[PDB]
C-alpha cells in the first residue's frame, strides 16, 4: 500500500511536527499513552499510511527527528506525546551549530549524514511502498536549511521517483533576527529549486495579523501558531486519509498545480476562521465559506497578489458539500474577477472535496495556490543580497569554514533567472 | 540500570551513597557485620551439627553463610555464599516493577528463613549483634523489652494460675530456675504467640 | 554538554569573581557547606550545575572557576570567608610577589614559572569537561597584577587552543579618573597584544555604574558589594541562556559570530535595562516598551559616549522573564522607525534577540528591583573611538617625555613594544572611521 | 530605618535616667600561634587538630 | 593454600616491618591481645588470617614473618611495645653486635652463626606452611645491617629452595642524600650479588615520598609513622588479591612472568595513585580517568626518573574498590592512544590489570583519605639506569683513590670483589642500552 514518512528538520520543526502530531492523534483518538480509543472505523482503516503499529496497540509514527541542541528534543521528549516518539529515531550531533549554514552544510553534517540514512532506510525497508517524502524545516533556519540542503540532495539520487515535499517557513520580511540570514536563505534555496517538487511558503507577519484579524487574542504562544500551520498541512493530508470523492495523490494534484518544472513555491489557504462571536454569530453556507475563503485578509502565506494575477488555484473542501454549491461558487468566482486570471489559462481551478470533516466543525476546506506574488519575495531579498554582497560583510566565517563568494554569484544568478521567469510568464 | 535507560534519551551512572556506607563501616577494631547462629530444616535432620555463620552485612546487606567444621563427619564446607545481596523470595519472574531484597526486620531470634532455595531456621546469636539491637530499637522494636511488658500486662486473670504453676516447678525456693523450664512455662502463657526474641 | 570555565585575574577581579558565584550558589539554592538539603539533585555532577558546578558522587559542588592571584592577602581573605569550603584549596591561585603595577613584571619576571601550574589546572580541568563551549576570563586593563598576568596566559590558552571560545571582560580605565599614571603604560600594552587573540572582549566603567546608582538607584553612597552584585547579575543574565531555557536559546558560538562584523573590532557593549529601585519598581509598571526605550537612552549605558556621536552595528537583547514575542517585536519594529538611532546602512538588522522565561529573583540583603521582565542589551557602535582616541594624547604626551621608563628599561624592556602599540592603536582608530566611512 | 533608631538609640538614652571545627584550608599564610613547632599532620588536620588544641594550651587566642 | 613468610632485615625495614600488621590486624580486627571477642573466626587456622597470621588452637594469631636484627635496642622496645605479646619472641631475632654500616662484616663475621638460627625458624615454619608461595623481604641497600645480613641468607634461601618466588623490597639509595659516605660501597656489593639469584627486586625513595607529603597529602615535615604507613599501603595493595577476590585475582607468580622482560633486570618501579588529602578527597572526586592520568603523571613516581627520558616495557595497576571494565578498558585504550607515553615497540600490551571489590580502608589516628577506587602502579622502564649512571661515576672517582680500603681490606676483603662488581654494573647499563636499542 502507499504510505508517507516524515522528517522533522530545524529547530522549529521541532516545534512544528510535534504540534502537526499530536493533532493527528487528537484528530485520531489516541490517548497520551499511546493506546488508541477505537471509535471511528475509517480513522482505523487509514492510520496506516502515516503510522505504522506496534505490540499493544501502540501506532508508532512514522516519522525522524534530527538535531544538534539537545535541550530542545528534551522538552519535546518530555512533551505530552514525547513517548509517542521513538528514542530509536531521536538522532543528533555533539556540536552547536553557531547558527551557520555552511558548517551544518559541510562540516557537522558529514558524521550525522550516514547515521540519518542509516536510519530513514531501515523504517524505508518496514514499510511497503511510499507515495514520498515531506520535510517540516525552514528555509532560514541554521540547522534546517543546513541538514535539509544536504539531505534533499541524497534522497535525490536515492529515491528519484517519490515525492519530494517541502515545508518551509519564509522569515519576516521586515525583520529576520540573524543577519546573516539572507545568506542562508539565498545558499538554500539554491539547491532547494534543483531538488525539490513542491514547496509550502509561510510567514509569521501574516500570522501576527491573523492574531489580530480573527484570533483576536493579543497574546498567544508560538505553539498555537503551530496549531495554525498544523491544521493547514493536515488538511492536504486528509485527502489521503478520507474517503469521500476527492482525489488525494498529490501527484494527481501536483499535475494539475505545476505547469512548468521550476513551479515549487505554493501556498495555503484554510476556512473558516472564526472570533468571539461569530461562532455564534455565522450562518456556516458554502457562499460565505467560498467568500472568506477566497479573501486577501484569509491569504497568510507571503504578501497579497493584489500586486500580481492567479495561475493555478486548488482548494479542498472538508465536510458534507456537494457538487453544485462547489460548482456555482467556481462559477461565481470566475465572473467577479474574470481578467485577474492569466489568459494563459482559463479554468485553471482544481476543486477535491472530503465528505469527512473535523472533529469540532463540520463545514472545512483548504486552499493551495500559484499566484503572481512570490516576486516581491525574491525581490525583496535580492536587495540585501545584493547591499550585502557588496562590501561582503559576515564573511570571514564562511571562507574560515572553506566556502569562496563564487558559490554566491550562482546562487544569485540562478535567482535573477527566477526573477525574469516569473516576470516573463506573467508580464 | 534497566531504570537508568529509563532516564533519558542519555544515559546515567547511578550508584549507591557513600554516606550510609561512611556511617554503617567496620572501622578500626569496631565491626558492624553481625552474626547469627542457626540450623537447616528438612523432612530429616542429618547436617545441623554446622552451625550456620549468616554475616549479613550492615553496609551492603550481603548474607555470608559460613560453616565451622565438625568433628568426624561429612561437611568439609564453610563459606555458601560470597557476601552476595540476594533478591527476596517473594519475587515473581518476568518483573515490572523494582523488585526487593532481605531488609533487617525478620532476622528475630527463633525465626524461620530461606535464602532463595533451601529454608534456613535460626536460633541463637552473638552478644554484640544483640548489644547492637539494643542500642537502635527505631528499626527493632522486637529489641524493646518494655514494650513485651505491655502484652503480658494485658493478662490478669491467669494472675493465681501464674503463681501456682511457676510455684510448682521450684521444689526448695532456692531463688534460680533453669531456662529450659523457664521458657517453656512462658510459651503456654503466650498460648505460642512469644517470639524467641523478647524472652532472650 | 554545555559548561565553561571562569577565569579571574587580578586581585580587583577575584572580589567581582566571588560577587558572581556567590550569585550563582543563589539560584541554585547552594548551601555555603557544599551540599543540598535532603532533597535528592546531587550525582555523578549531572544537574543545572553541571553547566557551572561540579557536584560529583562526594556530593559538594564544585565550582569550574580558578582564582590566580599575586598577593595572598585577599585571596587568603576570601578564603576564610563564608564559601571557602566550596572552593577548590588550589584553583585559589596566589601568589607571594606582585608586579607592581608592571604589565612586563606580571608577563616575564614572575608569570614563567606561574603559568606552567596553572596550566596543569586547565588541563585537568579540560579532561574532565565534555563539551566547554568557551572561557570566562575576569581581569582588568590596568590591572596591577591582572594586566600583564592576564597577557601570556591567553596567550598560552590561544597556542594550544585556538578551537574554542575565549570571552574577555576588563573594567575599562576610567577617561578622567586614574589611580596611576603608569595605567595607560600597561593598558595599550593589553590591547596591542589581545587583538591577535581575544575572542570578544567586554568592557565597563565604573563612573557611569556610580551614575546610576545615584539617579534611579538612588544610591549617593555606593560600595563594592553593590557593584559586584549588578555586574555579577550582568553575567548571570547572559549565562541564564545555559542554566535556563526560553522560547529559543542562544550560545556563545551565536554571539561571536553575530555581534563582531569583521576581525580585530570584537569590543561591544552591554547594558542591563530594568535598573531601578523597589519603591519604584513598586508603584510603577514594567513592560517591553518603556524598557526597550530605557535601554536605549543614552545615558543608561556605563561607557562614556554618546550614540548620537556615532553610528550602530550589532546589538544583541536578551529577554529574561515573562515575555511574548508580540509586544517585542512590534516595539522593537517601533526601534527601527526611531530617526535619533542611527544605525549603518550596511546591515538592514544588527539585532539578535533572546527570551528566557525564567524571572530574575532577587538576592538576601539585596538593593535591586523585583523584576519579572529583563533585558541585557550588548551592542556594538562607532561611537566608542573617542576611548582609544583620549588615550593616544594621552600617550603620546607621557611618552614624548617617556615618563618612568627607568622603571622599565631598569627591568629589561625597550621602547619598540612601546612604539609597535601606537600604530598599532592608530591601526584601530582608522579602520573605526574606515568601517565608520560608508 | 537604623540611622532614625539612632534618635531612640542616644536621645533619651544618652540624657541617663540620670544614673571551623574541620581546621581551614591548606597553604593558609598569616600566622596563628603555635604551628610550624609542632608538626606531622595534614595541613587540613595540622589546623583541625591545632583547632581542638588551640583551645587548649596556646589559649592566648581570642 | 594461599600463604607466604615475610622477612625484615635490617634496623631500617624493622619500623616498616610493625607497620605492616599494624595496618594488618586492623582490616582482620585483631586485638592487640591476639584474639577476637565471643564471635567466631577460630579453628584449626582457617580463614583470613590464614594466608598472614597462624591462629591455631590456642586462639592467637601468630604473624608469619620474622624479625632479624643486630642491636638488641629496636628490637627490644618493640617486644616492650603494644603488640608484643602477638608477636612469637625468638622470631624477634636479635644481634648484640652491628656491621658498623660495613656489608661484608655482616656478611662474614657474624651472620654465620645467625643464619643457622634463622634457618631453624625457615624450616620450622616452612614444614607448618602448605602453599608457600614465596618470601617477602624487606631489607635495605644502604644497611647498615640490612647490607650484608640480607645477601648470604638470600644466598642460603636461594640453594635450597629455588623453586618459589622470591620478593624482594629495599630502599633505593637517594640521588643527592648521602647520610653515609660508604653506602656506595655496600650498595653495588649489594646488586652484583643479588642480579643472579633474585627473583624480583622492589625499589623506592623517601625523598619523592617526602615531596608527596606537601604537595598533597599536605605535610610539611613528616615523620616514618606517616613515612611507613604510605608504603605499608602498597604492600597492603598488592598483597589484596591474595586476601580478598575481585572481578579477577592474580597472584605473585603472574607478577614474575608477565613484568620481568628479560633476566638480570627486574627492577620495576611501583606507585599509587589516590595519595591524595582527606578533605581534597572529602570535596573533590575519584574516578578512572583523573586517577589514570595521575598514575602515568611523571611526578606521581618515587624514583627520580623522567620517563621521557626512557620507554617503558611493563606496566600494572591495581584497581582495589568498586570499578567497572567498561570505563577501565575506554580508559587504558585511551592511555596507550596517547603519543607522549612512550612504550617500547616490541610489546603492543605491556600491562596487567587487577580488580578487586573491596574498597581500600583508613586507619584510626591516620593521614590517609577514605578510598573507595585506588591502584598500584607496578611498572618497569628504561630510564632508571640513570641511577645506576650516577652511582657508577660517585663509584669510580672514591675508588680511584680508595677511601676507607683500610676499614674493610683490615677486616678480610681484597680489592677483586670489588672489582668484578663495576664491570657487572658496566654490563647493566650496557645492557639496558641494547635493550635500550630497537
Ligand atoms: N522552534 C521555533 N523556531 C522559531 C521560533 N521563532 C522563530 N523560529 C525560527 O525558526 C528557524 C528554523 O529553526 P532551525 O532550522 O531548527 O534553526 P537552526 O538551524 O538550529 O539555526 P537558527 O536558524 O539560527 O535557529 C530558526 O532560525 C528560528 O529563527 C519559535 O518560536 N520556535
Ligand atoms: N575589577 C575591579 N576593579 C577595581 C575594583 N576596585 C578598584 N578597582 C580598580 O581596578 C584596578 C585594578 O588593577 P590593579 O590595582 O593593578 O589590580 P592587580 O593587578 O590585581 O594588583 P593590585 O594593584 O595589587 O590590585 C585598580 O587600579 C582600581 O582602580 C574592583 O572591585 N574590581
Ligand atoms: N627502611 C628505613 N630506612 C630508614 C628509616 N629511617 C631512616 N632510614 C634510612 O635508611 C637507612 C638505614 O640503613 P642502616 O643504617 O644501614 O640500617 P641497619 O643496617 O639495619 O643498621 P643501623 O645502621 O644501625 O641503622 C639510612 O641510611 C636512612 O637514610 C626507617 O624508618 N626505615
Amino acid at each position: 500500500m502507499r504510505e508517507i514518512v516524515h522528517l522533522q528538520a530545524g529547530q522549529c520543526g521541532n516545534q512544528i511536527g510535534a504540534k502537526f502530531w499530536e493533532v493527528i492523534s487528537d484528530e485520531h483518538g489516541i490517548d497520551p499513552t499511546g493506546t488508541y480509543h477505537g471509535d471511528s472505523d475509517l480513522q482505523l482503516e487509514r492510520i496506516n499510511v502515516y503510522y505504522n503499529e506496534a505490540t499493544g496497540g501502540k501506532y508508532v509514527p512514522r516519522a525522524v527527528l534530527v538535531d544538534l541542541e539537545p535541550g530542545t528534543m528534551d522538552s519535546v521528549r518530555s512533551g505530552p506525546f514525547g513517548q509517542i516518539f521513538r528514542p530509536d529515531n531521536f538522532v543528533f550531533g555533539q556540536s552547536g551549530a553557531g547558527n551557520n549554514w555552511a558548517k551544518g552544510h559541510y562540516t557537522e553534517g558529514a558524521e550525522l549524514v550516514d547515521s540519518v540514512l542509516d536510519v530513514v532506510r531501515k523504517e524505508a525497508e518496514s514499510c511497503d511502498c511510499l507515495q514520498g517524502f515531506q520535510l517540516t524545516h525552514s528555509l532560514g533556519g541554521g540547522t534546517g536549511s543546513g541538514m535539509g540542503t544536504l539531505l534533499i540532495s541524497k534522497i535525490r539520487e536515492e529515491y528519484p521517483d517519490r515525492i519530494m515535499n517541502t515545508f518551509s517557513v519564509v522569515p519576516s520580511p521586515k525583520v529576520s533576527d540573524t543577519v546573516v540570514e539572507p545568506y542562508n536563505a539565498t545558499l538554500s534555496v539554491h539547491q532547494l529549486v534543483e531538488n525539490t517538487d513542491e514547496t509550502y511558503c509561510i510567514d509569521n507577519e501574516a500570522l501576527y495579523d491573523i492574531c489580530f484579524r480573527t484570533l483576536k487574542l493579543t497574546t498567544p504562544t508560538y505553539g498555537d501558531l503551530n496549531h495554525l500551520v498544523s491544521a493547514t498541512m493536515s488538511g492536504v493530508t486528509t485527502c489521503l486519509r478520507f474517503p469521500g470523492q476527492l482525489n488525494a495523490d498529490l501527484r494527481k494534484l501536483a499535475v494539475n498545480m505545476v505547469p512548468f518544472p521550476r513551479l515549487h513555491f505554493f501556498m495555503p489557504g484554510f476556512a473558516p476562521l472564526t472570533s468571539r462571536g461569530s461562532q455564534q454569530y455565522r450562518a456556516l453556507t458554502v457562499p460565505e465559506l467560498t467568500q472568506q475563503m477566497f479573501d486577501a485578509k484569509n491569504m497568510m502565506a507571503a504578501c497579497d497578489p493584489r500586486h500580481g494575477r492567479y495561475l493555478t488555484v486548488a482548494a479542498v473542501f472538508r465536510g458534507r458539500m456537494s457538487m453544485k454549491e462547489v460548482d456555482e461558487q467556481m462559477l461565481n468566482v470566475q465572473n467577479k474577477n474574470s481578467s485577474y486570471f492569466v489568459e494563459w489559462i482559463p479554468n485553471n481551478v482544481k476543486t477535491a472535496v472530503c465528505d469527512i470533516p473535523p472533529r469540532g466543525l463540520k463545514m472545512s476546506a483548504t486552499f493551495i495556490g500559484n499566484s503572481t506574488a512570490i516576486q516581491e519575495l525574491f525581490k525583496r531579498i535580492s536587495e540585501q543580497f545584493t547591499a550585502m554582497f557588496r562590501r561582503k560583510a559576515f564573511l570571514h566565517w564562511y571562507t574560515g569554514e572553506g566556502m569562496d563568494e563564487m558559490e554566491f554569484t550562482e546562487a544569485e544568478s540562478n535567482m535573477n533567472d527566477l526573477v525574469s521567469e516569473y516576470q516573463q510568464y506573467q508580464d | 540500570d534497566s531504570f537508568r535507560s529509563c532516564v533519558g534519551l542519555k544515559p546515567t551512572p547511578h550508584r549507591k551513597n557513600f554516606k550510609k556506607f561512611m556511617e554503617l563501616d567496620s572501622f578500626g577494631n569496631i565491626s558492624n557485620i553481625l552474626r547469627y547462629f542457626g540450623k537447616l530444616i528438612t523432612h530429616k535432620c542429618a547436617d545441623v551439627d554446622r552451625i550456620f555463620v549468616i554475616a549479613f552485612y550492615l553496609s551492603d546487606d550481603t548474607i555470608s553463610v559460613f560453616e565451622p567444621i565438625e568433628n568426624n563427619s561429612g561437611n568439609a564446607g564453610g563459606m555458601f555464599l560470597k557476601r552476595s545481596r540476594v533478591k527476596k523470595p517473594g519475587q515473581e519472574v518476568f518483573k515490572s516493577e523494582f523488585s526487593e531484597y532481605i531488609k533487617a526486620e525478620e532476622l528475630y531470634i527463633g525465626a524461620t528463613v530461606n535464602i532463595n532455595g533451601y529454608l534456613f531456621i535460626l536460633l541463637n546469636a552473638d552478644e554484640y549483634t544483640l548489644n547492637y539491637m539494643e542500642n537502635n530499637t527505631d528499626k527493632f522494636p522486637y529489641s524493646n523489652f518494655e514494650l513485651a511488658i505491655q502484652k503480658l500486662k494485658q493478662e490478669k486473670s491467669k494472675s493465681r494460675e501464674i503463681t501456682q504453676v511457676f510455684a510448682a516447678a521450684d521444689y526448695n525456693h532456692t531463688k534460680v530456675v533453669p531456662y529450659n523450664t523457664f521458657r517453656d512455662i512462658l510459651m503456654s502463657i503466650t498460648m505460642g504467640k512469644l517470639i524467641d526474641q523478647e524472652l532472650i | 554538554m554545555r559548561e565553561c570555565i571562569s577565569i579571574h585575574v587580578g586581585q580587583a577581579g577575584v572580589q567581582i569573581g566571588n560577587a558572581c558565584w556567590e550569585l550563582y550558589c543563589l539560584e541554585h539554592g547552594i548551601q555555603p557547606d557544599g551540599q543540598m538539603p535532603s532533597d535528592k539533585t546531587i550525582g555523578g555532577g549531572d544537574d543545572s550545575f553541571n553547566t557551572f558546578f561540579s557536584e560529583t558522587g562526594a556530593g559538594k559542588h564544585v565550582p569550574r572557576a580558578v582564582f590566580v592571584d599575586l598577593e595572598p592577602t585577599v585571596v587568603d581573605e576570601v578564603r576564610t570567608g563564608t564559601y571557602r569550603q566550596l572552593f577548590h584549596p588550589e584553583q585559589l591561585i596566589t601568589g607571594k610577589e606582585d608586579a607592581a603595577n608592571n604589565y612586563a613584571r606580571g608577563h616575564y619576571t614572575i608569570g614563567k614559572e606561574i603559568v606552567d601550574l596553572v596550566l596543569d589546572r586547565i588541563r585537568k580541568l579540560a579532561d574532565l569537561c565534555t563539551g566547554l563551549q568557551g572561557f570566562l576570563i575576569f581581569h582588568s586593563f590596568g590591572g596591577g597584577t591582572g594586566s600583564g598576568f592576564a597577557s601570556l596566559l591567553m596567550e598560552r590558552l590561544s597556542v594550544d587552543y585556538g578551537k574554542k571560545s575565549k570571552l574577555e571582560f576588563a573594567i575599562y580605565p576610567a577617561p578622567q579618573v586614574s589611580t596611576a599614571v603608569v595605567e595607560p603604560y600597561n593598558s595599550i600594552l593589553t590591547t596591542h597584544t589581545t587583538l591577535e587573540h581575544s575572542d570578544c572582549a567586554f568592557m565597563v566603567d565604573n563612573e557611569a555604574i556610580y551614575d546610576i546608582c545615584r539617579r534611579n538607584l538612588d544610591i549617593e553612597r555606593p560600595t563594592y558589594t553593590n557593584l559586584n552584585r549588578l555586574i555579577g547579575q550582568i553575567v548571570s543574565s547572559i549565562t541564564a541562556s545555559l542554566r535556563f531555557d526560553g522560547a529559543l536559546n542562544v550560545d556563545l558560538t551565536e554571539f561571536q559570530t553575530n555581534l563582531v562584523p569583521y576581525p580585530r573590532i570584537h569590543f561591544p557593549l552591554a547594558t542591563y535595562a530594568p535598573v531601578i529601585s523597589a519603591e519604584k519598581a513598586y508603584h510603577e509598571q514594567l513592560s517591553v516598551a518603556e524598557i526597550t526605550n530605557a535601554c536605549f537612552e543614552p545615558a543608561n549605558q556605563m561607557v562614556k559616549c554618546d550614540p548620537r556621536h556615532g553610528k550602530y552595528m550589532a546589538c544583541c537583547m536578551l529577554y529574561r522573564g515573562d515575555v511574548v514575542p508580540k509586544d517585542v517585536n512590534a516595539a522593537i519594529a517601533t526601534i527601527k522607525t526611531k530617526r535619533t538611532i542611527q544605525f549603518v546602512d550596511w546591515c538592514p538588522t544588527g539585532f539578535k534577540v533572546g527570551i528566557n522565561y525564567q524571572p530574575p529573583t532577587v538576592v538576601p540583603g539585596g538593593d535591586l528591583a523585583k523584576v519579572q521582565r529583563a533585558v541585557c542589551m550588548l551592542s556594538n557602535t562607532t561611537a566608542i573611538a573617542e576611548a582609544w582616541a583620549r588615550l593616544d594624547h594621552k600617550f603620546d604626551l607621557m611618552y614624548a617625555k617617556r615618563a618612568f621608563v627607568h622603571w622599565y628599561v631598569g627591568e629589561g624592556m625597550e621602547e619598540g613594544e612601546f612604539s609597535e602599540a601606537r600604530e598599532d592603536l592608530a591601526a584601530l582608530e582608522k579602520d573605526y572611521e574606515e568601517v565608520g566611512v560608508d | 530605618t537604623q540611622a532614625m533608631d539612632d534618635f531612640d538609640k542616644n536621645q533619651f538614652v544618652f540624657r541617663h535616667p540620670v544614673c571551623r571545627s574541620q581546621g581551614l584550608i591548606p597553604f593558609y599564610m598569616g600566622f596563628i600561634p603555635s604551628m610550624q613547632d609542632n608538626y606531622a599532620l595534614t595541613f587540613g588536620n595540622s589546623t583541625r587538630r591545632a583547632y581542638q588544641k588551640e583551645l587548649d594550651r596556646r589559649s592566648h587566642t581570642l
